[PDB]
RNA sequence: UUCCUCGUGGCCCAAUGGUCACGGCGUCUGGCUUCGAACCAGAAGAUUCCAGGUUCAAGUCCUGGCGGGGAAGCCA
RNA sequence: GGUUGCGGCCAUAUCUACCAGAAAGCACCGUUUCCCGUCCGAUCAACUGUAGUUAAGCUGGUAAGAGCCUGACCGAGUAGUGUAGUGGGUGACCAUACGCGAAACUCAGGUGCUGCAAUCU
RNA sequence: GAGAACAGAAAUCUCCAGUAGAACAAAAGGGUAAAAGCCCCCUUGAUUUUGAUUUUCAGUGUGAAUACAAACCAUGAAAGU
RNA sequence: AAGCUCGUAUCAGUUUUAUGAGGUAAAGCGAAUGAUUAGAGGUUCCGGGGUCGAAAUGACCUUGACCUAUUCUCAAACUUUAAAUAUGUAAGAAGUCCUUGUUACUUAAUUGAACGUGGACAUUUGAAUGAAGAGCUUUUAGUGGGCCAUUUUUGGUAAGC
């Protein structure tokens, strides 16, 4: 009835590239991010994206061929559970986690490790990782938030201090990181430390264990079954920094099984297309039975 | 808008003097002005007197 | 009056296309152009800044200069009895390599393969193309295709 | 099946279209606040009729919006206003229905002269669970054929809660 | 043919883009008179000659049509 | 082979109506102290992954489906057009020689491919 | 298109469809959908120094426009503009 | 006209190969816009109406819209598609490949960019045909009312307009 587009609409529609269709991508902000200078012909533009799903992040460094995107190294947030964070694994802190080990990961796998260590004893003040002297100008990479919503605090930005703390070069005002004092133009580090090493978490826990039990059981219910306490939240977090600045050369999974099987289950679970003889078939029958009188 | 105009100097012309005779007892005077080549007087007369 | 505006007579020649609007895609940005390159100009309507001037729409030259966003072109126009050289600078979106180059160096690395893989034996290895040669002679068999007579097809109306 | 497809309220919305501005509007907008808790806002005229007396953005109207166990009490707080009876044709197609009511001091506020008298008109917006697929920036999307609400479901469902009736048709 | 002008209450006309719009005569009700006038209190009535565009609003701003009136038409 | 992040070509990828989806992922989904934003924690902000569900999103399949794409001595060597004649015709126009060559229409076939990295009975 | 008191063909609000059939100071034509359209926040790059180039063209001028360089700035978290 | 520098070339009113651009001819309107003849089926809580009706969100007809599927004909300032003829560029020595030198530019980086050293590849050195010599400079006369023919085409009924 009334859900009906004409042939001529149809006809003369225009289709979203695949990924509008899709709403994934910006490429009006993509044409700002990924076109290079020209006299620079073929100096690549390398990209810091983060996304943010629920249960995991995701970070990568990423340039554009012609044919494709190309990555140099990733880091996701469900490996944290080797440099010992097993919970909040989406939070402010396991954000700037991340982008640490990623920072840390890349430096590792270019040879810029043991120059540009980037910062050491975080105490959340704005500071950009500056070039040594008569050095190799440390490796510079820029935020690609895709369709996330920036604001005050968001935890994109976590991504981004965890970068630039783990000595990646990423050019950044502080006027979006929490704790950034709005009436007056400033930024309180105290605060910002205590986001890093999840200060708003820690705090959080005080009050529910004073006023509501069942409330503290539901969620946080890992907590309490692993005995982990308020106070020696910061601990943990400061160990696994050292277990990053140790050792981020990604470790791969096993797999338990093969390429092959895991496509033999697949292929033969999934449905297939039918054949045109079949689809004959199927509707001459239609015919003999629905217009056959039945 | 505005309380301005401390000008025209209201003309002595008897389509004004008839317009001061009718002014006394009220009625939403409206008054028109010609400002050509900055020498401006007021020309004509009308009356708009709703208040509703 | 007469009327001669910088895009008169324009108004085909820029519009975009059928079901092709919207913004360009990136492979555009992603060329890379060295000096050098020899390029065609084919303006895009979506793009006013650094287009073209109408009459250089498919045009071809030469590149000689890159900065930032744009490309430095060198055209040759016939201006009454000789050429004149001008000089353009173009925005990317209005500029595409020009595959006669990338088709011709291809001849170029070809032929020096069949030249040193014929000169390690000495064969005349015969680089020149040749235009299309006058058919040699040939046999045809009627085998199973005995030939079919035609005739003149009659007049009919057909209407 | 029906796992988890039951149906609740998204939103209640309450409008007051006043015919001009000025302090009438005013007085007007001093009533939602204690009905609501909420700070009201008031909508501009969007082109000139002359006929019913408005010029454009001469902000005529005023509505809020409510949701939550809140909006449900001021629903179910109308409703028995309307003794628990509303005729047919005020059920939207798309499941969503309203009504209009006089004398806004049928409900809370005695009277308070200052104020005066008005009336509104609620409206109901329903659905299921799950439509943030269509408000979300990120793969937006539509939502199935066989999810969507409809006269038949909405009807249905103002019968089995609130236990109320339904006029003629 | 061109150019110009005009069309608004029953009649003659006036009109500030910002109120269905103004005057005078005319019409209606009541009063005075034996009665009609004159006179005294009060009212009402207009698709601004036909269609579009602009404006937020168009009698008005303008473009397209109908009817009326005026001027021009000379050197041979 | 499935899924996710970033993409390339930009409907064979869109649209309508139904059906199916192990595992993982994605998703819906629970809460409001903190950073933050709204008439409204609906979007956006933050926390938990705990309380649940594949209903929806999404993916795939089905339709003498709309559309879209490709092809054919189907239409048609037709329409049109470059060069020549002391060619025809009163004329409008039309054939011939050397060349190029459509669109509509009909029929047949198809209904996304693919790069990098990560994960999955 | 379907619904809500006065409210009706036209007042405000909600849902569904909606490739632009609207809007972008003006005449017309191109161009534009997480915008070039609507709303909001901050600003003055509508700044300084002369050069090169395109149109009209004699390859003169004027008008208009394009791409840079050397400074000082605005905006955005950033690429950028 | 005066010549000058050189001696078969840094050529060409030409064709071929390769690769660009165009919106005319044609064609189309059961494809966007506009125009336009005709019937058919629905839809009126909703046009004008009439009949049964007091009326109904009742029924039956008729005329106009509205929608759906069809039908005849059109566009210099309409269009999906789209010729023929004309038109841009390339077919090498000012080239190709290998190695490493300069830079205050650029790159995360001797990474790139541009310009070079040295080494290797010649008359089949990269399609056809011709080349009557090729290139370059100065100075000055006359001219700046045109007309005719084929083809395309504007105003006009038309014209030796
Ligand atoms: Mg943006
Ligand atoms: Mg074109
Ligand atoms: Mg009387
Ligand atoms: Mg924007
Ligand atoms: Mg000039
Ligand atoms: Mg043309
Ligand atoms: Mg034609
Ligand atoms: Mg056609
Ligand atoms: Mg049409
Ligand atoms: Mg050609
Ligand atoms: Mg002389
Ligand atoms: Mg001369
Ligand atoms: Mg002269
Ligand atoms: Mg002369």
């Amino acid at each position: 009835q009334k859900d009906a587009k004409s042939s001529a609409y149809s006809s003369r529609f225009q289709t979203p590239f695949r990924r509008r269709r899709e709403g994934k991508t910006d490429y009006y902000q993509r044409k700002r991010l990924v076109t290079q200078h020209k006299a620079k012909y073929n100096t690549p533009k390398y990209r810091l994206v983060v996304r943010f799903t629920n249960k995991d992040i995701i970070c990568q460094i990423i340039s554009s061929t012609i044919t494709g995107d190309v990555v140099l190294a990733a880091a996701y947030s469900h490996e944290l559970p080797r440099y010992g964070i097993t919970h909040g694994l989406t939070n402010w802190a396991a954000a700037y986690a991340t982008g640490l080990l990623i920072a840390r990961r890349t430096l590792q796998k270019l040879g810029l490790d043991e120059t540009y260590k980037g910062v050491e004893e975080v105490e959340g003040e704005y500071e950009l990782t500056e070039a040594v002297e008569d050095g190799p100008r440390p490796f510079k990479v820029f935020l690609d938030i895709g369709l996330q919503r920036t604001t005050t605090g968001a935890r994109v930005f976590g991504a981004l201090k965890g970068a630039s703390d783990g000595g990646l070069y990423v050019p950044h005002s502080e006027n979006r990181f929490p704790g950034w004092d709005f009436e007056t133009e400033e930024i309180d580090p105290e605060l910002l430390r205590s986001y890093i090493f999840g200060g708003h978490v820690s705090q959080y826990m005080e009050e529910l264990a004073d006023d509501d039990e069942e409330r503290f059981s539901e969620l946080f219910k890992g907590y309490l079954a692993d005995d982990i306490d308020a106070d020696s939240l910061e601990d943990i977090y400061t160990s696994a920094h050292e277990a990053i600045r140790a050792d981020p050369a990604f470790k791969p999974t096993e797999k338990k099984f093969t390429k092959e099987q895991y496509a033999a289950e697949s292929k033969k679970y999934r449905q297939t297309k039918l054949s045109k003889e079949e689809r004959a078939a199927r509707v001459a029958a239609k015919i003999a039975a629905l217009a056959g009188q039945q | 808008d505005g309380d301005t105009k401390d000008d025209v100097k209201a003309p002595e012309g008897e389509l004004g003097d008839s317009l001061q005779t009718a002014f006394d007892e009220g009625k939403d005077l409206m008054v028109t002005i010609i400002s050509a080549m900055g020498e401006e007087a007021a020309i004509s007369f009308k009356e708009a007197a709703r208040t509703d | 009056g007469k009327s001669h505006g910088y895009r008169s007579r324009t108004r085909y020649m820029f519009q975009r296309d059928f079901r092709k609007h919207g913004a360009v895609h990136l492979s555009t940005y992603l060329k890379v152009y060295k000096v050098g390159d020899i390029v065609d100009i084919k303006a895009n309507g979506s793009i006013q800044k650094g287009m073209p001037h109408k009459f250089y729409q498919g045009k071809t030259g030469v590149v000689y200069n890159v900065t930032k966003s744009s490309v430095g072109v060198i055209i040759n126009k016939m201006v009454g009895n000789r050429y004149l050289e001008k000089r353009l600078n173009l925005r990317v979106e209005h500029i595409k390599h020009s595959k006669c180059r990338q088709e011709f160096l291809e001849r170029v690395k070809a032929n020096a393969a069949k030249r040193a893989e014929a000169k390690a034996q000495g064969v005349a290895v015969q680089l020149k193309r040749q235009p299309a040669q006058p058919r040699e002679s040939r046999i045809v068999s009627t085998e199973g295709n005995v030939p079919q007579t035609l005739a003149p097809v009659p007049y009919e109306t057909f209407i | 099946q029906n796992p988890m497809r039951d149906l609740k309220i998204e939103k209640l919305v309450l409008n007051i279209s006043v015919g001009e501005s000025g302090d009438r509007l005013t007085r007007a907008s001093k009533v939602l606040e204690q009905l609501s808790g909420q700070t009201p806002v008031q909508s501009k005229a969007r082109y000139t009729v002359r006929t019913f007396g408005i010029r454009r953005n001469e902000k005529i109207a005023v509505h809020v919006t409510v949701r939550g166990p809140k909006a449900e009490e001021i629903l179910e707080r109308g409703l028995k206003v309307k003794e628990y009876q509303l005729r047919d044709r005020n059920f939207s197609a798309t499941g969503n229905f309203g009504f209009g009511i006089d004398e806004h001091i049928d409900l809370g506020i005695k009277y308070d002269p200052s104020i005066g008298i008005f009336g509104m008109d609620f409206y109901v917006v329903m659905n299921r669970p799950g439509a943030r697929v269509t408000r979300r920036k990120r793969c937006k999307g539509t939502v199935g054929n066989s999810h969507k609400t409809t006269k038949e479901d909405t009807v249905s469902w103002f019968k089995q809660k609130y236990d109320a009736d339904v006029l003629d048709k």
